Parts: C-alpha cells; structure tokens; sequence
C-alpha cells in the first residue's frame, strides 16, 4: 500500500530494536535517532516502537495507495506533498494517489516517515529493524530501492514539539579512562572531534588528536553497547552505534549517555563533535527526562 | 580477584584477573542463566572471564549493581556435533596450515576433530562461537563463505555469515549455526560442547 519511486542512498525499515539477543551476537539495531521515530509513531497513533522508515539525507518519493494519516520527523528535508509544503512533527492527513517529495537537507542527516497502522512486514525475532550486515528484517534485509512497495497495517491533527540537536554530547569516563595520559584525557573533552567518511550505522570513526595510552596490556573480549567510545592502536576514537559488534577487545575511554545518543545521528559528515564530562546522577536524570518526555507526548 | 565497574549508566561489568580459566567461565555461564530469568535484566552478555549485565531499571539498580553482582559472584552455583567437510573448496588453506604445523592434511584434521571444544561466549556476528583452547601444535599465522571453519593462531571457530575474514580456512559446514526462520534461531549457546565431525 506504500509505493516507492526514488528510495535514496541509505533508506531502511527501522523499529524499537531486536532486543534479548545480545548474548548470541545479534545487534539490537533500530532507529539511530530513537526519539525521532517514537514521536512520528506517536503522532500517527501507533505504538512508539512501531516500524517506520529511516531515511539518510532525504531524496525520497513515496506514492500513497490507501487513505489514512502520516507524519515526518528527524532532519527537515522541505517535504512537498503534491502542491503544498508539509513540515516535520505533525499528524498530517493523506489521501490515495499523492506523492511526498523529500529533498537533500541543509541541516541534519537522518529523517523518519511513519504512517497510521505501521509498515506491515514480517517481524523477524520480535522486531522489524533491518540488519544490513546480517541480512534480516525490514524488506529482505537490504536498503530500499526504486519500484518497491511496503504494505501498511490496519490502524484501529495535533502538532508536537521536536527535540533540538547539537554538537555537544555528554559522555561518562572509563572503564579504561585511567590508562590514557593527562594530554589525552584533556584533549577528549577540550579538543573537537571531526566525523570521518567511514562512519556508518555500525560505528562512527572520529578524526582528531592522537590519544596516547600508557599501558600495552591485551584486553580480553568484553561485551559492548551503543555509545561506547573505543580507542584502537591508531589513537582515533570509534563511537559504537546500534548495528555495532556485541563483543570487542579495544580500550574504552568513554561512554555516551542514552539521552544524548540521538544527537550523533543528525551530525553531518564534515561537522565537529564536542564531548562534555558528565556524572551518573546527571546521566540518569537526563535518561528519565527523555523517558518522561514520551509520556507527555502520550497524553495527546 | 573480581572488580565491578559501571559501563555507562545502564550496565555493570564484572571482570577477573588476566590469567583466564575454564572454572571461572563455568560460573559466568551459571550466572548468565540466573541473570536473564528475572524481569529487571534486559541482557546478560558473557565474554572472557567477564560478564556484562545490562539493566532495565538503572536509576534504582545502578549503585546496587556494584554491591549485588560482587555477592552473587562469591556464591557461584548440551553436546552438539557439527559436520565439517574438510579440504577441497571448503578448506583451501588446509594445505598451507598442514605445511606450517609440520603435519599432513589427515593429521591436521584428526587432532582438530579429536578435541571436544566448549563455547566460552558468542559475539562479533550472530551465533559465532569463541571456541577456547585449540591444540598448541595446530596454531599458525593468519568474502569468506557462510558456515566456513577456520583457524587464526590460538583461536578456532565457524563463520555463521558471509563477511571478510583473516582466518585460514580448513573446511566448510552445511549445518547453519544462525538461521533467522528455524524455531531456535541460534544453534550454539555459551557452555555447550562443540565437536567437529569429518566428511569427504
């Protein structure tokens, strides 16, 4: 019921996440900007973790066959619906035979598109998130291409405020924070970090200063999670995202808090990234405030 | 000795001193069953003499996680046969691995099959086993098809997916380790005993 004309460069069906299987080497995946997908599904009336399309650098045209409602969140791509300009963060109505044309955005990176009822696709292991490395979920475990159709589910116009993005991200130090000299611990907070072209849905590679580690002791393979900043032998930090490895043997200098993970998703490939030294009470209160923020959206 | 460090604000990592042991990993397997059987633990990921426990209610359980996982650690309360088709197309580096070890192809496939391996933990890819302790004689320097058995120094295992690898491939398997539509999607679990069965 949702025909695609131009799919773009990195468009996939994303959900809340494929949880419960990190112990067996399966990445949870899901939307990089979890707050953007949740607001979109909330606006259309679906469950906050319902399946919605993730779009990287707009350039998407999708023709609608069934009547219902829709919404756009994430980076503003100046979406045009037939003969009108539609904007992000609204429960917009949709009729049959109308095209929605997103263009390349000037600010941001990833944009989300949710429809009433949700994208009915087979939930592979309690989730519809596309795993591009494994080849499962979404639509045959691959990027959407030109000519495909995604079947909409059966549903059964208040504008909501979106969350502002930025380049300052709160990170918590350690476990291996006390293995780097004083010039590397300071540089991690004071010095800016440029995003590299290698950065994708798995992990972001950061270009900056050479962080020197004092120890040369081998690290035993340990469980990982999104937001952990690893520093290999080259000295350039790697931020793990949703499709990252579950296990790794690299020294972890810092860990980005779940409340600020959504900011990484919108940062362009040429803009810097600043790290802010955080605290556990601040990291937990910030996590509550964002969980508490979706409960405010649930009362509309 | 054990150390308990917070990994971010949602997980706690219990580790052990560098000289690893099979007895310490046995308790980690026994604790990984206990941790996932309660509502407050979203995941319990074991590694090498260490376990990462992610929590669903970290705001209350965070500080408790450094006092609770240390105490549960002080208490510390299957057999699968995988059919491997050694050599030919499945194992092109079988000839090169036999040359370095100083033993023929039949000798390198006889002792590799004789060792009954145990799964320490799963990671990197869906259903990939970190099979511990490969005979000291079989050690040797470093897209790979799915279900490909290979060697990489002291580590040995199977490739459940098609990805670029650096291991020397000694054979291939028809039994899918990770199948997303079976019933039990992942074949191997941590603490299971893997055995490799030759065929030609």
């Amino acid at each position: 019921m949702l025909k695609i004309i131009r799919a773009g460069m990195y468009t996939t069906v994303q959900d809340g996440g494929r949880h419960g299987f990190r112990q067996s080497g399966i990445s949870h995946c899901g939307a990089l900007d979890m707050p953007a997908l949740r607001i979109a599904n909330l606006l259309v009336g679906n469950d906050a973790n319902a399946p919605a399309l993730e779009i990287t650098l707009g350039q998407l045209t999708v023709e609608f066959e069934t009547d219902g409602w829709f919404a756009l969140t994430g980076a503003g791509c100046e979406a045009r619906l037939d003969d009108n300009a539609v904007w992000t963060g609204w429960r917009l109505p949709m009729k049959a035979g109308q095209r929605l044309t997103l263009k390349r955005p000037q600010h941001g990176m990833r944009s989300y598109l949710a429809v009433a009822g949700g994208i009915d696709v087979p939930p592979v292991m309690g989730s519809c998130s596309t795993d591009l490395k494994v080849g499962i979920g979404g639509l045959e475990g691959r990027l959407l291409k030109d000519g495909d159709r995604l079947p909409i589910g059966k549903s059964k116009a208040q504008g909501v405020k979106q969350l502002l993005w930025g380049n300052r991200i709160r990170a918590l130090p350690g476990p291996e924070y006390h293995e780097f000299d004083r010039a590397s611990q300071d540089a991690f907070w004071r010095s800016p970090w440029q995003l590299s072209s290698q950065s994708n849905r798995m992990g972001y590679r950061l270009q900056g200063q050479i962080l020197k580690r004092t120890t040369d002791r081998e690290l035993l393979s340990h469980g990982l999670l999104p937001g952990v900043v690893q520093v290999p032998h080259n000295g350039q930090p790697i931020v793990l995202m949703n499709d990252a490895q579950t296990t790794g043997g690299y020294p972890r200098i810092a860990c980005i808090i779940e409340a600020d993970m959504y900011h990484l998703a919108q940062i362009p490939l040429g803009q810097p990234i600043h790290f802010v030294q955080c605290s556990l009470e601040e990291a937990l209160k910030a996590r509550q405030d964002q969980q508490r923020y979706f409960e405010q959206l649930a009362w509309r | 000795r054990a150390r308990c460090y917070l990994i971010g604000e949602t997980a706690v990592v219990l580790e052990l001193e560098p000289p690893v042991t099979l007895a310490s990993q046995k308790r980690i397997w026994r604790l990984a069953q206990r941790l996932v059987d309660m509502p407050n633990v979203v995941e319990a990921i074991p590694g090498m003499n260490n376990i990462t426990v992610i929590l669903r209610n970290p705001e209350s359980l965070a500080l408790d996680a450094i006092e609770r996982l240390q105490r549960w650690w002080e208490e510390s309360e299957r057999f699968i046969e995988i059919p491997v088709v050694y050599g030919g197309a499945g194992g092109p580096d079988l000839a090169v691995v036999a040359a370095h070890c100083g033993l023929s192809e039949k000798q390198v496939v006889e002792l590799h099959s004789s060792v009954e391996y145990v799964v320490w933990f799963l990671g990197f890819q869906p259903g990939f086993p970190y099979l511990g302790s490969l005979p000291e004689q079989l050690h040797t320097p470093r897209l790979v098809p799915a279900g490909s058995v290979g060697i990489g120094g002291p580590q040995t295992g199977v490739y459940p997916l098609a990805t670029p690898g650096g291991w020397q491939l000694i054979g291939h398997t028809s039994l899918s380790l990770f199948d997303p539509a079976r019933d039990e999607p992942i074949l191997l679990r941590p603490g299971d005993s893997v055995r490799f069965v030759p065929q030609k």
